[PDB]
C-alpha cells in the first residue's frame, strides 16, 4: 500500500473515553491490526478486523468501515496504567504490513483536592506537586535551567494521585516555574 | 515467547555486531523491525520460512541468517550511528498470508558512537524532603536525580529497607538533554517517591535510589584518565528523619 | 462475459526422480499466469501481459511466500498422513478463487482434496467448512475455532480475488476479451447399414464456452446425442462436436450469437 | 485412494488434409496422479521435434496436458500417441483416427 495516519498523540481524563482514528489508503486491505506499547516495552496485539463492524474486548473495541477506509479503537473507563502508544498497522495486497507512526495515549488523572505548592528540596531542586491536571508545565528558557514534564504518583494505599514536575539548575525556586501559566493561589513557602 | 538479546549495546563506528533472536513457538515467519521516532515500524529483513530470507524496506548495512525453524540472527557487518536504534525481532504462526498477529522480542537498544570517548555513568542524588510539605499536606516527596549519563541507557527503581517499591513512584519515561544544542549531549533523569510523613519521619526507614547504567563491556578498549564507564550501578541514599 | 481467477497448490509426498514435491499454478479462466515449484523454488509468469504489467517485486515478494506455504504444506500433508496411516506417496491439493459472472454476482471457493479427492469446502455464508469424514472433521474444528482467519478468507474471495482478478483482465484483455467466432458444419454419413450419422464440428473458436445442439423439426431431440468434449486446438483456439443418427438441425450459440445449420 | 487412469485425445488442428501442412494434438486429462509421460510417434517411432503446455489443474483435482507437433498428414504415416501413468502395466499406444 501506501500511507497509514493516526494522530501523534491523544489526552483524555481518567474514568472517560477516548477514541483513537487510524485512515489508510492501501493498494488491497487484508486486514487492520491494533498493538498496544507500552514506554520502553515490546508492542503487543490488541485487535484485528477485515470485515465491517465493532469488535469490543473489555474495555478495548475496535471498528472498522472498508468503504470509508478508517478503523478506531475506542478505551471506555479510562485508567492510568492506559497511557502508551497504540499502533495502527494494516496488511496490503501482498499480505505485507505498513504500520503508522503511532498514538500516544496521554491520560489526566482526576485530582480530588488539588494543592498547588512549589518545594524546595535538599541534598538543590524544585518541586512543583499537587496541581490539577490542567495544568500545562512549559520548559525553561535559560540554558543550565531543567524542568521535567508532569509525572503523575500514585499512593495506592491511601487511594491518592499528584501531579508533579521537578526543575534543578542564583536560582531560586520563586521564579523556577515562570515559563508556564501556574494557579494564581500557588503556595510558594519562606 | 520471543527471546531478543542484547538488551542494550553501545558501540563504536565499524564495529561488527549480531543480535540474537530465538523463539519456542514453532513459529514458521520471522521478522526483524527497527523502530525510531517519529515513524512506524520499518521492516529491515525477514523470513518467511526455514530455508528462506529477504530484505524489508531498510536492508543496507545489514544482513540476516535464518539458522533453523527457531532462530533468526541479525548482522550489522559495519556498524554506523545512523543504526542507533531500537529492535525488534518478531514472529507469526504461519506467512503474512493469513490473519495471524506478531509476537515482539522485548526490544534490544544500540547506539552506535565515532568513539567511546563521551559515554559516561550517571552521577546520582537523593533531595530529601521540604519540611513545608511535611506540614502542609503530611506527605513527604523525595526525588532523585540521575545526571550528566551518556548514551540514554539507564533503568531508575526505588528500594526501601532493601525491597524495591512500586507505589507513590513516579520516574520520567524519557531523559531529558543538558545541552540541547549538542549532537552528543548528555543526559538527566528524575524521580520521585512520596511517603506518609509518617513513614519518613520513623529513622529505621532506609531510602536509596538505584540507577542501572549500560554502558561498556569488559572488551572495550579504555586508555583515558578517568575509570572505564562500564554498565554499572550508581546510588544515592536517605534515611528517616524525625 | 464470465471470468475466473483461481492458485492452486499441490504437494506431493516421497516423489519419485521427476515429480516435485510442491508445486503452485495461477489461472485466468483457461490461461496460466503464473508457475511456482520446488525445484525452481521460483515465482514466474506463464502469460507475457503478466510477464508486462507485473514488477519484479510482485515475483520476489511472492516467491518468498510461496516458499513458505511449500514448507507448510509438506508439514499439512505428514499430519494427515497420520491421521489416516498412510505410507509412501499421498497427495494434497489446495484450490482458492472467485467468478466475476456476466451480471455483475460474484462467486468464490476455497477447497482441499486429499488423494485427488474432496476432503474440505469452505462455506463463506455460514464461515464453515464442510468435512468429507472424521479426519477431515478434526482439521473442521480447529480451523472453525479461528474466527479471524475465516473472516479474512471471506474478505479475500469476495474483494482481494475479484480486484486481482479485474486487474488481471485488464493487463490481458487483448487475449481474454477477443472472441474468435467457431466454423461450424454439419458433416452427413451412412455407417452401419442403413444407419445415417451427423456430426456437427466446430473448430477455432474463443472463448472456449460454447453450446452445441441438435433439433429435430424445430423442437428438441428425445434421440441420444453424443458430445465430443471441448479442445484445445494448440493455436489459442478450440474445437468440439455433437452427433446424432438421423427435418435436422444443428444449433450453436458462441458469445451471444446463435448459428442454425439445417440439415 | 483412487486412481484415475488418462482420457487420451490425439486430433488435429484443423480438419486434415493429406498433403496439407498442420498440427497434431494429443490431449491427455482427467488422470490422477500427476506423474505422466507422454510421446508423439510417426509409424511406431517417437518424434523429437514435439510441443508440450505444462502440467495444469482440473478443479475435479486431476491434471491434463497437451502434447503437439507441426506434421503433414499422408495416407501411408501412421500417427499416435504412447503415454504412460501409474494406472497403466503397460504403456498404452493410442492412434490418431486421420480425422
Amino acid at each position: 500500500g501506501q500511507n497509514i495516519d493516526q494522530p501523534t498523540e491523544m489526552t483524555a481524563t481518567e474514568g472517560a473515553i477516548v477514541q483513537i482514528n487510524c485512515t489508510y489508503q492501501t493498494s488491497g486491505f487484508n486486514g487492520l491490526f491494533w498493538y498496544q506499547q507500552h514506554a520502553g516495552e515490546a508492542p503487543t496485539f490488541l485487535s484485528y478486523n477485515v470485515l465491517d463492524g465493532l469488535e469490543e474486548k473489555g474495555r478495548f473495541s475496535s471498528f472498522l468501515s472498508r468503504s470509508k477506509g478508517y478503523s478506531y479503537l475506542l478505551l471506555k473507563e479510562l485508567q492510568m496504567k492506559d497511557s502508551a502508544s497504540y499502533l495502527c498497522a494494516v496488511k496490503d495486497s501482498n499480505y505485507q504490513l505498513i504500520w503508522g507512526a503511532g498514538t500516544k495515549l496521554i491520560i489526566k488523572p482526576d485530582i480530588q483536592n488539588p494543592d498547588p505548592a512549589v518545594y524546595q528540596l535538599r541534598d538543590s531542586v524544585c518541586l512543583f506537586t499537587d496541581f490539577d491536571s490542567q495544568t500545562n508545565v512549559s520548559q525553561s528558557k535559560d540554558s543550565d535551567v531543567y524542568i521535567t514534564d508532569k509525572c503523575v504518583l500514585d499512593m495506592r494505599s491511601m487511594d491518592f494521585k499528584s501531579n508533579s514536575a521537578v526543575a534543578w539548575s542564583d536560582f531560586a525556586c520563586a521564579n523556577a516555574f515562570n515559563n508556564s501559566i501556574i494557579p494564581e493561589d500557588t503556595f510558594f513557602p519562606s | 515467547g520471543v527471546t531478543q538479546t542484547p538488551k542494550f549495546q553501545v558501540l563504536k563506528t565499524g564495529q561488527s555486531m549480531t543480535l540474537q533472536c530465538a523463539q519456542d513457538m514453532n513459529h514458521n515467519s520471522m521478522y526483524w523491525y527497527r523502530q525510531d521516532p517519529g515513524m512506524g515500524l520499518r521492516l529491515i529483513y525477514y523470513s518467511a520460512s526455514e530455508g528462506t530470507t529477504d530484505k524489508g524496506e531498510v536492508p543496507n548495512g545489514y544482513n540476516v541468517s535464518r539458522l533453523n525453524k527457531r532462530e533468526f540472527s541479525l548482522r550489522l557487518e559495519s556498524a554506523a550511528p545512523s543504526q542507533t536504534s531500537v529492535y525488534f525481532c518478531a514472529s507469526s504462526v504461519w506467512t503474512g498470508e493469513g490473519s495471524g498477529e506478531l509476537f515482539f522480542g522485548e526490544g534490544s537498544r544500540l547506539t552506535v558512537l565515532e568513539d567511546l570517548k563521551n559515554v559516561f555513568p550517571p552521577e546520582v542524588a537523593v533531595f530529601e524532603p521540604s519540611e513545608a510539605e511535611i506540614s502542609h499536606t503530611q506527605k513527604a516527596t523525595l526525588v532523585c536525580l540521575a545526571t550528566g549519563f551518556y548514551p540514554d541507557h539507564v533503568e531508575l527503581s526505588w528500594w526501601v529497607n532493601g525491597k524495591e517499591v512500586h507505589s507513590g513512584v513516579c520516574t520520567d519515561p524519557q531523559p531529558l538533554k543538558e545541552q540541547p544544542a549538542l549532537n552528543d549531549s548528555r543526559y538527566a533523569l528524575s524521580s520521585r517517591l512520596r511517603v506518609s510523613a509518617t513513614f519518613w519521619q520513623n529513622p529505621r526507614n532506609h531510602f536509596r535510589c538505584q540507577v542501572q547504567f549500560y554502558g561498556l563491556s569488559e572488551n572495550d578498549e579504555w586508555t583515558q584518565d578517568r575509570a572505564k564507564p562500564v554498565t554499572q550501578i550508581v546510588s544515592a541514599e536517605a534515611w528517616g528523619r524525625a | 462475459r464470465t471470468h475466473s481467477l483461481r492458485y492452486f497448490r499441490l504437494g506431493v509426498s516421497d516423489p519419485i526422480h521427476g515429480v516435485p514435491e510442491f508445486i503452485s499454478v495461477g489461472y485466468v479462466d483457461s490461461h496460466p499466469i503464473t508457475t511456482y515449484d520446488s525445484v525452481t523454488r521460483q515465482k514466474e509468469p506463464r502469460a507475457p501481459w503478466m510477464a508486462e504489467n507485473l514488477a519484479p517485486d510482485h515475483w520476489e515478494r511472492y516467491t518468498q511466500l510461496l516458499r513458505g506455504w511449500q514448507q507448510m504444506f509438506k508439514v499439512e500433508l505428514k499430519r494427515l498422513q497420520r491421521h489416516y496411516n498412510h505410507s509412501g506417496s499421498h497427495t494434497y491439493q489446495r484450490m482458492i478463487g472467485c467468478e466475476l459472472l456476466e451480471d455483475g454476482s460474484t462467486t468464490g471457493f476455497l477447497q482441499y482434496a486429499y488423494d485427488g479427492q474432496d476432503f474440505l469446502i469452505f462455506n463463506k455464508d455460514t464461515l464453515s467448512w464442510l468435512a468429507v469424514d472424521n479426519v477431515a472433521h478434526t482439521i473442521k474444528q480447529a480451523w472453525e475455532a479461528n474466527q479471524h482467519e475465516l473472516l479474512y478468507q471471506k474478505n479475500w474471495l469476495e474483494e482481494e480475488c475479484i480486484a486481482w482478478l479485474k486487474r488481471f483482465l485488464e493487463y490481458g484483455k487483448d487475449t481474454l476479451q477477443r472472441t474468435e467466432p467457431p466454423l461450424v458444419r454439419v458433416n452427413r454419413k451412412e455407417t452401419f447399414p442403413g444407419v445415417t450419422a451427423l456430426f456437427c464440428k466446430a473448430h477455432g473458436f474463443y472463448p472456449p464456452e460454447i453450446y452445441m445442439t441438435w433439433m429435430k423439426n424445430g423442437e428438441e431431440i428425445v434421440q441420444e446425442i453424443d458430445y465430443g468434449d471441448i479442445l484445445p486446438s494448440g493455436d489459442g483456439t478450440y474445437q468440439a462436436w455433437a452427433s446424432i443418427e438421423l427435418l435436422y438441425s444443428c444449433h450453436v450459440e458462441h458469445s451471444g450469437v446463435h448459428m442454425v445449420l439445417q440439415v | 485412494m483412487i486412481q484415475r487412469t488418462p482420457k487420451i485425445q490425439v486430433y488435429s488442428r484443423h480438419p486434415a488434409e493429406n498433403g496439407k501442412s498442420n498440427f497434431l494434438n494429443c490431449y491427455v486429462s482427467g488422470f490422477h496422479p500427476s506423474d505422466i509421460e507422454v510421446d508423439l510417434l510417426k509409424n511406431g517411432e517417437r518424434i523429437e521435434k514435439v510441443e508440450h503446455s505444462d502440467l495444469s489443474f482440473s478443479k475435479d483435482w486431476s491434471f491434463y496436458l497437451l502434447y503437439y507437433t507441426e506434421f503433414t498428414p499422408t495416407e501411408k504415416d501412421e500417427y499416435a500417441c504412447r503415454v504412460n501413468h501409474v494406472t497403466l502395466s503397460q504403456p498404452k499406444i493410442v492412434k490418431w483416427d486421420r480425422d
